[PDB]
C-alpha cells in the first residue's frame, strides 16, 4: 500500500486510534467557536 | 396463476415472512463492514 491515494482515510488498512484525540484541553465542537472568534476580528499576516 | 417468474417475486401475494434476519450474531451493518474489512487485504482465488 504505498501508492498514496488511499492514506487518506486510513480506517481501512491501519484503523489506528490513539488514546485520545484531545489537545490541551480542546474538544472537536469547540474548537469550531473560538476559531470563529479568532477568525471574526481584522487581522495582518506576513506571507513569505 | 403465480407461474411467472416477472410476478415470482414479492411475497406480499404469498403471504410469509420472517421474524429475524440476523446471521451468527451479525447484522446487515457487520456484513456491510467485515466486506470492506476483507477487501482491504488483496488476495487471489481460483475458478473452475
Amino acid at each position: 500500500h504505498s501508492v498514496p491515494f488511499e492514506v487518506f482515510d486510513y480506517e481501512r488498512s491501519f484503523q489506528y486510534h490513539y488514546d485520545d484525540l484531545e489537545f490541551n484541553g480542546f474538544s472537536i465542537p469547540q474548537l469550531q467557536r473560538e476559531i470563529l472568534h479568532r477568525q471574526h476580528d481584522e487581522r495582518v499576516f506576513a506571507g513569505f | 396463476a403465480n407461474s411467472r417468474p416477472v410476478q415470482i417475486f414479492d411475497a406480499s401475494k404469498f403471504h410469509y415472512n420472517f421474524d429475524n434476519l440476523n446471521l451468527n450474531g451479525h447484522s446487515v451493518s457487520e456484513i456491510n463492514t467485515i466486506i470492506e474489512n476483507l477487501r482491504d487485504h488483496d488476495r487471489v482465488y481460483a475458478g473452475f
